[PDB]
RNA sequence: AGGAUAGUGGCCUACCAUGGUUUCAACGGGUAACGGGGAAUAAGGGUUCGAUUCCGGAGAGGGAGCCUGAGAAACGGCUACCACAUCCAAGGAAGGCAGCAGGCGCGCAAAUUACCCAAUCCUAAUUCAGGGAGGUAGUGACAAUAAAUAACGAUACAGGGCCCAUUCGGGUCUUGUAAUUGGAAUGAGUACAAUGUAAAUACCUUAACGAGGAACAAUUGGAGGGCAAGUCUGGUGCCAGCAGCCGCGGUAAUUCCAGCUCCAAUAGCGUAUAUUAAAGUUGUUGCAGUUAAAAAGCUCGUAGUUGAACUUUGGGCCCGGUUGGCC
RNA sequence: GGACUUUUACUUUGAAAAAAUUAGAGUGUUCAAAGCAGGCGUAUUGCUCGAAUAUAUUAGCAUGGAAUAAUAGAAUAGGACG
């Protein structure tokens, strides 16, 4: 019974069956294929720097109506283009075009967050200054 | 306070078995006025480039300067 | 390179951050014993969990086991010496009944409060921190000193402290000088 | 997917909110003193107990 | 790699030296000599760490370069000289002699001996071979060769060396009911009597040893060192006589001593 | 069989034979692979990590070759070729920081071109010389330990206490509130000095100075639920924004922006990425497959896995110990 | 020395399996993380406790057992015993 071998000398069958079915997990498949290294905007990194290409107004998903004020940026280390959300009231006037930003994920390891469709990154800093510090007026955006 | 202590037999045994830094601390021996470690090493490396005493090249460059 | 140093954490955070049933119990303990924060309770809980684990895993084995005898006697002796466990109820199964309040009442703050000289646990803590208490001849300014049942009779004001004598005090000196000036001389 | 999404309206509410300065109040004690006052405010001075213990009740 | 190593990192030194983890990145690497470095005690370790006659290696060198210390009757000014089991260390001042024997906890213990015992030493026969010109000789455990030995001296026997001339004054055969000393393994420091031995052709002869108070254990033949007969050892035993009390009754003795 | 090697060996050569490995996975491909001691987590079983303090291996821009030597296929040795790079009077000559410090570049990502051989050890002809090995300090919120930002004093008081509190009257021990009002306690910081150390800087001590807003002023993140904490007050009106998830915002928003208040951890707190438990959502322990995903259309069949029962059982005699009803 | 051996799986016990790390004994680093120190005399020129212990798998090596599972024997007797 149970549809799996039980004999004392069936360890090879059990180990191989577990190895084969292990490929149906998400995390095991990503680790073994090296997807983060190969197919991921960051090179497996938590943060990445980019140059802002343009400012975008992303419409909110149902049942919400809003313009989400994102930026299209190109990463320095690999040249990939991503969309990053700029989190706070305002803070899109702090970003500007051709500026340098630092990006993190939202927190869902991919998996666009909330009502923002197809956006997986958020801006942490611009021109070397924390966006939170610029929003709280602790610091000021450098001219350069 | 808690510390350590040694008492020797006479002056000479202390002055031979005691480290230089403690001799200098107690005033028995003076501090040797040596150059800094870096410039000492640089001078040693400079002398490494010289084979022999150096009077040969010294008078040769003196001839070149006073020709 | 030089051999690595060994260090460990002395506390563990609870699995559930926000549960009122123990949040208020922790605030009760902190208010009763004049503790700075919840880490001071977490440390005692970590220590007591270690001791309870040791006693449980050492009672699971039968008597007259040399392992159980040696480590059980060592743990019993240590707890009795520090005073968290009384002279009576001196057994491993009686170790499991220990509570955080036992170590908290064996803290230096608690004893300094109990034997007069403090009138309050908060006064006890500031008194200890301000180098006014000597457990023996030694000034101890650590409120969690964990007195060990043989230094209780020896807790008094430090001889180098104004409460111990021989010094009036910084502010006392300043105002004595000012008061003498305002009086005359 | 609204390419025409108006970005000119960013910061509207935070710009138009009336600026109200924080009031000057005495400093609150920090550390064991703060735990002391919290203990008194929660276990000794139990002010509002309407129905059950209430910890941030409003006026009325 | 590329040649012999000259450094010994601390935490890689033998544990029985009892070196403090801190206060130094390195440990005294024993020089080549009569004993393997794993089961040897360097002079600097014995003089500084064990006897506290020196504060540091500089003072150890100051001691040695004055010809004060001598091992087995020779000055041996080498700081890291590998003094090992059964060796006799002599200090010209303080009028004392030491014999290097492990205590029961498997480490060399500071054991003082008299001049008569310091005059000689014991050695374990590692091999009996015919040398050049047909001259027989034996090799002891401390890397010593003695020509013209007794014909009845076989391998793993014990010989008594006069230590003033490298000559054998007596020998003990390896036989049942003889007091042996364990020099390796988990039984370092034990002193007991041979019960019997297991042959095991193909390697690792096994010896059964009974303690004085009837603790029976087994050990490899390579760790067995004959030191006499049932009672009356040829060498003064260290304090303890190698019995290996259990930790509970060591605790009980410690408490009886401390608390009177 | 010979040659070569320090030596065994297809290590190489001559001749001969046709062998050797493989579904019990050879061979090939990939590795964001140096192996291990070990680390994180962890009821048990496991999962994940290990470039990095110890051990072993390998390498010194990439290859190859070699000298000297006991020991090197060495690179702070040489030789050549390749790539890179320096000086030049143009003839030529000199190079190898994956040692220490430091610079450029790279990126999310990592410190002084400091002091010293005093300690640990190492090397030499050697007690003495040398050692960026090592140690000391600098930078340093990687991580960890301990724990300052205050503690004691006036007048209304729910009366929780005693003459049936019949009088804001009385010792009711009252911790418990109202910018008030008073002394006392002290280290953060400063520096006599000594100690500390090769010298020092700090630490432990210590003469004086050092508190009233003790301005000597604690932060971070939250207050719908998960999940502790607001039907408080303004502003906004599906906008701006918030929101891990569910959701909150279209004129009375407990969810946004603020003020007040409160909560949580606290010299730390939040965020991102990865990983572990939670996960009996990888399963041996221990899943599921009629309908939720999942019984090959059916049968044959090799490897693999697994395979009925039976052969000396049962009886007696001795020796030799014990959480156990009286020396 | 041979008129000397069916072969295993399995299980017991034992030798070894670096140190550090881990668990853990002792010790007022003022407490603690730590470290492996320290403690006691009248200090009249000295006595002394330590620096334990446990585990570290699979394979190999010995070693007691012979239930369980496999393997072999005497069928054209080319069989055993002297
Ligand atoms: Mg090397
Ligand atoms: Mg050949
Ligand atoms: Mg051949
Ligand atoms: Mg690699
Ligand atoms: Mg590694
Ligand atoms: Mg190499
Ligand atoms: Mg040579
Ligand atoms: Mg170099
Ligand atoms: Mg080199
Ligand atoms: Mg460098
Ligand atoms: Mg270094
Ligand atoms: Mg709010
Ligand atoms: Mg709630
Ligand atoms: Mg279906
Ligand atoms: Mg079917
Ligand atoms: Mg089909």
């Amino acid at each position: 019974g149970k549809g799996k071998p039980r004999g004392l000398n069936s360890a090879r069958k059990l180990r191989v069956h577990r190895r084969n079915n292990r490929w149906a997990e998400n995390n095991y498949k990503k680790r073994l294929l090296g997807t983060a290294f190969k197919s991921s905007p960051f090179g497996g990194s938590s943060h990445a720097k980019g140059i802002v290409l343009e400012k975008l107004g992303i419409e909110s998903k149902q049942p919400n109506s809003a313009i989400r004020k994102c930026v299209r940026v190109q990463l320095i280390k690999n040249g990939k283009k991503v969309t990053a959300f700029v989190p706070n009231d305002g803070c899109l006037n702090f970003v500007d075009e051709n500026d340098e930003v630092l990006l993190a994920g939202f927190g869902r390891k991919g998996k666009a967050k909330g009502d923002i469709p197809g956006v997986r990154f958020k801006v942490v800093k611009v021109s070397g200054v924390s966006l939170l510090a610029l929003w709280k007026e602790k610091k000021e955006k450098p001219r350069s | 306070s808690v510390g350590f202590g040694l008492v020797y037999n006479s002056v000479a045994e202390a002055k031979k078995f005691e480290p230089t830094y403690r001799l200098v601390r107690y005033g028995l021996a003076e501090k040797v006025e040596k150059a800094s470690r870096q410039q000492r090493k640089q001078k040693k490396n400079r002398d490494k480039k010289i084979f022999g005493t150096g009077k040969r090249l010294a008078k040769k460059v003196a001839r070149r300067n006073a020709d | 390179p030089r051999a690595p140093r060994t260090y460990s954490k002395t506390y563990s955070t609870p699995k559930r951050p926000y549960e009122s049933s123990r949040l208020d119990a922790e605030l009760k303990l902190a208010g009763e014993f004049g503790l700075k924060n919840k880490k001071e309770i977490y440390r005692i809980s970590f220590q007591l969990s270690k001791i309870r684990r040791a006693a449980r895993d050492l009672l699971t084995r039968d008597e007259k086991d040399p392992k159980r005898l040696f480590e059980g006697n060592a743990l019993i002796r240590r707890l009795v010496r520090v005073g968290v466990l009384s002279e009576d109820k001196k057994k491993l199964d009686y170790v499991l009944a220990l509570k955080v309040e036992d170590f908290l009442e064996r803290r230096l703050q608690t004893q300094v409060y109990k034997l007069g000289l403090a009138k309050s646990v908060h006064h006890a803590r500031v008194l200890i921190t301000q180098r006014h208490i000597a457990v023996g001849k030694q000034i101890v300014n650590i409120p969690s000193f964990m007195v060990r049942l043989d230094s209780e009779k020896h807790i008094d004001f430090a001889p180098t402290s104004p409460f111990g004598g021989a010094r009036p005090g910084r502010v006392a000196r300043r105002n004595a000088a000012r008061k003498a000036e305002a009086s005359g001389e | 997917a609204k390419v025409h999404g108006s970005l000119a309206r960013a910061g509207k509410v935070k710009s138009q909110t009336p600026k109200v300065e924080k009031t000057e109040k005495p400093k609150k004690p920090k550390g064991r003193a703060y735990k002391r006052l919290l203990y008194t405010r929660r276990f000794v001075n139990v002010t509002l107990v309407n129905g059950k213990r209430r910890m941030n009740p409003g006026p009325s | 790699a590329r040649g012999p190593k000259k450094h010994l990192k601390r935490l890689a030194a033998p544990h029985h030296w009892l070196l403090d983890k801190l206060s130094g990145c390195y440990a005294p690497r024993p020089s080549a000599g009569p004993h393997k470095l794993r089961e040897s005690l360097p002079l600097i370790v014995f003089l500084r760490n064990r006897l506290k006659y020196a504060l540091n290696g500089r003072e150890v060198k100051a001691i040695l370069m004055q010809r004060h210390v001598k091992v087995d009757g020779k000055v041996r000014t080498d700081t890291t000289y590998p003094a090992g089991f059964m060796d006799v260390i002599t200090l010209d001042a303080t009028n004392e002699n030491f014999r290097l024997v492990y205590d029961v906890k498997g480490r060399f213990a500071v054991h003082r001996i008299t001049d008569e015992e310091a005059s000689y030493k014991l050695g374990k026969v590692k091999k009996v071979q015919l040398g050049k010109k047909g001259v027989p000789y034996v090799v002891t455990h401390d890397g010593r060769t003695i020509r013209y030995p007794d014909p009845n001296i076989k391998v793993n026997d014990t010989v008594k060396i006069d230590l003033a001339s490298g000559k054998i004054t007596d020998f003990i055969k390896f036989d049942a009911g003889k007091l042996v000393y364990v020099t390796g393994g988990r039984n370092l420091g034990r002193i007991g009597t041979i019960v019997h031995k297991e042959r095991h052709d193909g390697g690792f002869d096994l010896v059964h040893i009974k303690d004085s108070l009837d603790n029976t254990f087994v050990t490899r033949l390579n760790n067995v060192f004959v030191i006499g007969e049932q009672g009356k050892p040829y060498i003064s035993l260290p304090k303890g006589k190698g019995i290996k009390l259990s930790i509970a009754e060591e605790r009980d003795r410690r408490r009886a001593q401390q608390g009177l």
